[PDB]
This record gives C-alpha cells, structure tokens and sequence, in this order.
C-alpha cells in the first residue's frame, strides 16, 4: 500500500485508501504463475 | 526348541547339532529385510 489511513465514522475507524496489491502467488513447477489479486 | 532376545534380536536354540545345521539354515533363512516401498510419497501439486 502506498496511500493513507483516513477514519470513517461507524465510532469511528481507520480504512485504508490509495494504491494497494494484495496478492497470493503460487508457482506452477516451472513457467505459469497463478494469482490471487 | 527355539529361543530369541529381542534385546539383541537373536536366535536362541534348544536341541540337535541337526538342530544346530538346519537352524542355523533357518537363522539364515528369515533374515532378510524388505525394500523400502515408497510406502509413503510427497506429491508436489501443480495447480490445484
């Protein structure tokens, strides 16, 4: 993530905003790479 | 008649030197250890 937490009212809470990738990889045993994105 | 430690895992006898012949055959006989079998096996899965 490159960004910034801004709170939000709920309360309140801290949600994350900006560029973010979350991602999961897994190899296949050579080459192709399947993700989770 | 028959004997064994497992302690020493060994053949112990009681009789013949006939006794003595044919089950020293017998010591040799059933000592034989089996070929490991892959009884079990890792398997890297590809996709799944």
């Amino acid at each position: 993530i490159v960004g910034e937490e801004v709170p939000v009212i709920t309360t309140v809470d801290r949600k994350e905003v900006g560029i973010k990738l979350k991602v999961v990889p897994q190899i296949n045993e050579g080459n192709s790479v399947q993700l989770n994105i | 008649k028959f004997v064994a430690d497992e302690r020493t895992n060994s053949i112990l006898i009681s009789g013949d030197p006939k006794v003595r012949e044919r089950l020293k055959r017998l010591i040799k006989q059933l000592d034989v250890e089996m070929a490991a079998k892959g009884n079990n096996r890792v398997v890297y899965l590809k996709y799944a």
